[PDB]
């Protein structure tokens, strides 16, 4: 939906007004001619072009792609323009108005990382941030996915789940990786379940996973392989095997006898 | 002009233990002056006896003093001089024949590494790590421990401290040199107890005590009473008063993953050997944090490896087990692998005698 | 300082933008290349189609990404398919690698084919971008009035 | 050009393998030409 | 180049010589033995 003759300002007018599907149709003429300035990234050299021209707007113009995606639900392209905010609000020192103005939008990528079940990957993150002490402990913005995160590793999904409810920040931007975040959460509690629970009845799963039909419960343990007979669940799925390929090696099945053999057999050839 | 070159740098490397904590010139020009000295063909083509007669060892401490409070004061996003500093070290790897690297293929990705860990993404340092691998025969004795320190303060990041287990064992066995013993040595010290906490056993104060002065004694004593009695309050006191330490070794991060382990501990220290745990029971123990977290807290804990237990919501109680057995047939035969492995780090001494 | 928001528009649309991203890619891909041994699956897939004229940018970045990784035969087949990037007079250390790759590579691949028939050097057997490299090779060995550098070769 | 000089500084490494070995035998024919 | 071209035949003979050794190492523990049982 462009709006003036500016790119920046069809973008920008289009963005308040709704219509976040025909929003991203004025992206690709917007990229174009950018690319060819080379005004996506910050250049290593001196061309004269720092907070004037177009690269102090060219900020704000990915700034608003990446607030476009967020309403669409899509996690594909929400990583590409994150990838190239990253040198933003972080080459020209630290110091432009308000430094890294929106903190929501960095937690997004704090949050959305979880959903892939990946904890190396989180705190990882939180060591790019070049204050640690300033920026990110002091706004609980950034300090949402830590102290999120710190009651998933103390164990306590209880406690973590009602941050994404009683929370007022799920309306607009943290609604995408609401529902995606909790599904991971609950997947997450379901490979607990299955050790830490010998038999559980219906209604529990229904109340431990927040679900709000008894109906849907059933339909998640169908995907996960549970048995489930009157008023109770069982786990038959506590034994695992299978895991991609394995020869000789952890727990092997017809050459146990002979790798035991081998064993003895390897000690003899490091001596000879 | 092997000769030649040699000689000029014979009274360049003079200047250079000036240069290092002694004389450091102005904090401007001399930044500027000490790379025109460096890339115009010191190294060549790697003709003869080259080695150790570049800047390698001197350089670790010089330039991270001028990028803090002194060329830079937060003034810039990063340092002209580390950029081309980047792009000359990555150069200087790019052009090596993996033939006679050895000592100065590991000290480059020193400096890649350790800036990491300050201000960086250590993400993008997994990748370098399968470039970072080599037997190296020429490292000295000093460097062999600060190569298994970094290597194994990355994993630690990772969540893993079974990798870095090993490369931190042979890290405080080396380094024999008194400046290694007392500076190099208590870091590592330090680091080396970080794994004890993310494994959950915290050993007491025995050969630490008088390795290391009080300043590294008083917080770790008071981390391992808060982790082994499962006490928050205690242990949020001690991030507080020891924050000041906690920041300059990068430990600050153990408010999240310790105090997680806080709990994972606690479990062991208290008994649960019988079956049939009331709900209420739990509630009581681990003063109220406990209360709170009942049954998610136990969930978690059987799948990381702490214990195998079973949870009853019908009659309210929690089924455990100490994990005790009997050597039958499969039992016993599950370390008998185990033990043939552990030789295997000793069948190396054939080749090495 | 970081490649991720130049690897972000490999998997986009509008190829047009690839032809300045490459560009700005092959520059840094000295520095970058652990990060970019990532998204190698998606530069060998951009590369076999038709519509896509910008292959020979990705050649020389992907040969790059192997030139490091220690094997040094994936970057020869890609450079040599665009039948650009490889220049016998551009002299450096990663151009002078990819050149002098190829004289070992002729000479274990003409000694399999050597059982078979003699005449093998007169016809297809050999791959022609690697027999140009063995022509040019020693075009560069008369220019330096060296017979012991070109007959030790050829030999 | 490269692998003339490439082929010279790896087959160095070779060096180090010989010695082990004639080390090792020297310790051992030496000894049953005793007995 | 002459000098260069001899060096690496030399290694070469070197190859088989390695190989070559612990042939007569475990050949002469046969005959090692024999002397043990003699005694």
């Amino acid at each position: 939906m462009p709006s003036l003759a500016e790119l920046t300002k069809s973008l920008s007018i289009a963005f308040e007004n709704g219509d976040y599907a025909a929003c991203e149709k004025l992206l690709p003429p917007i990229k174009i001619e950018l690319i060819k300035n080379n005004l996506l990234i910050p250049d290593l050299s001196i061309q004269n072009d720092i907070y004037l021209n177009d690269l102090m707007i060219t900020k704000r113009i990915l700034e608003v792609g990446a607030l476009a995606s967020i309403q669409t639900f899509n996690f594909d392209s929400f990583e590409n323009y994150f990838n190239q905010l990253k040198p933003y609000y972080f080459s020209n020192n630290h110091k432009l108005s308000e430094s890294d103005k929106k903190s929501k939008l960095i937690s997004l990528y704090l949050l959305n990382l979880l959903s892939q079940n990946n904890t190396t990957k989180f705190h990882s993150e939180l060591q790019y941030l070049d204050k640690h002490i300033k920026n990110l402990e002091d706004d609980s913005l950034l300090s949402y996915p830590i102290k999120l995160d710190r009651w998933l590793m103390e164990g306590s999904y209880q406690k973590a789940w009602d941050l994404l409810q009683s929370g007022s920040q799920n309306i607009s931007e943290f609604d995408s990786f609401t529902d995606i975040l909790k599904s991971a959460i609950r997947d997450e509690i379901a490979k607990n379940t299955e050790l830490s629970y010998d038999f559980l009845p219906l209604s529990n799963i229904k109340a431990l996973l927040f679900f709000n039909n008894e109906k849907e419960t059933e339909k998640f343990a169908l995907e996960r392989n549970w048995p489930i007979v009157n008023s109770k669940v069982y786990f038959n799925n506590q034994s695992k095997e299978k895991a991609d390929y394995e020869d000789e090696m952890m727990h092997e099945e017809d050459q146990k006898t002979n790798i035991i053999e081998k064993a003895m057999d390897y000690a003899i050839s490091i001596e000879n | 002009k092997t000769i030649e070159v040699t000689a000029e740098i014979n009274c360049f490397m003079h200047l250079l233990v000036q240069l290092f904590l002694w004389d450091s010139k102005e904090l401007e020009q001399l930044v500027e002056f000490n790379r025109k000295v460096v890339i115009p063909n010191l190294l060549c083509y790697y003709n003869l006896r080259s080695l150790n007669l570049i800047n390698a060892k001197l350089w670790f401490y010089i330039y991270l003093s001028h990028e803090t409070l002194a060329r830079s004061s937060e003034e810039i996003n990063s340092d002209n001089q580390n950029i081309i500093l980047r792009s000359t070290m990555m150069k200087f790897l790019k052009i090596a024949s993996l033939k006679h690297d050895n000592e100065t293929k590991a000290m480059l990705i020193n400096l890649i590494l350790r800036d990491f860990l300050n201000n960086g993404e250590v993400d993008s340092a997994s990748d370098f790590i399968s470039k970072l691998e080599y037997p190296h025969t020429d490292v000295s004795s000093s460097l062999e421990a600060r190569y298994f320190f970094y290597l194994s303060k990355i994993n630690a990041i990772q969540l893993d401290y079974s990798t870095a287990n090993e490369y931190i064992i042979a890290a405080i066995r080396k380094a024999p040199h008194n400046s290694k013993s007392l500076g190099f040595l208590q870091q590592s010290n330090k680091l080396h107890c970080c794994i004890q906490l993310l494994m959950g056993d915290i050993p007491e104060l025995s050969f630490f005590h008088q390795s290391n002065m009080q300043k590294s004694l008083l917080p770790y004593y008071h981390l391992t009473k808060a982790v082994k009695l499962g006490d928050l309050k205690k242990f949020t006191s001690t991030i507080t008063k020891y924050k000041q330490l906690l920041l300059k070794d990068d430990t600050y991060q153990l408010c999240v993953r310790l105090r997680s382990n806080v709990i994972k501990t606690g479990i062991r220290i208290i008994s649960l050997t019988y079956k049939k745990i009331s709900l209420r029971d739990i509630c009581l123990k681990l003063n109220l944090d406990s209360e709170q977290t009942v049954e998610y807290m136990v969930s978690r804990a059987i799948r990381d490896g702490v214990i195998e237990a079973k949870i009853n919501h019908e009659d309210g109680f929690i089924e455990t087990t100490e994990l005790l057995n009997i050597y039958d047939s499969e039992d016993p035969q599950q370390v008998f692998d185990e033990r043939i492995k552990f030789a295997n780090q000793l069948h190396d001494e054939y080749l090495v005698s | 300082t970081t490649a991720a928001p130049l690897l972000a528009l490999l998997r986009e649309n509008q190829d047009s933008v690839k032809t300045y991203a490459l560009e700005s890619i092959n520059n840094v891909v000295d520095q970058l290349w652990s990060e970019i041994s990532n998204e190698l699956p998606d530069i060998e897939a951009l590369y076999d189609d038709d519509t896509f004229s910008d292959r020979e940018m990705a050649a020389l970045i992907a040969s790059k990404v192997y030139y490091n990784l220690g094997e040094y035969e994936s970057a020869v087949k890609y450079a040599l398919a665009a039948k650009d990037r490889f220049d016998i007079d551009e002299k450096s250390q990663f151009v002078e690698t990819i050149v002098s790759k190829s004289i070992e590579m002729y000479v274990q691949e003409a000694s399999k084919q050597y059982t078979k028939d003699e005449q093998f050097y007169t016809k297809d057997i050999i791959d022609p971008k690697l027999t140009s490299i063995f022509e040019r090779m020693i075009e560069k060995c008369l220019k330096a009035s060296e017979l012991k550098l070109a007959l030790g070769i050829a030999l | 050009e490269q692998k003339i000089q490439e082929t010279e500084l790896k087959i160095r490494s070779k060096t180090e393998n010989v010695r082990r070995l004639e080390a090792q035998r020297n310790a051992l024919n030496d000894k049953v030409r005793f007995i | 180049y002459f000098k260069l071209k001899k060096l690496e035949k030399e290694y070469e003979l070197l190859t088989l010589q390695e190989d070559y050794i612990k042939d007569e190492q475990r050949h002469l523990k046969r005959e090692l033995k024999r002397a043990q049982e003699e005694v």
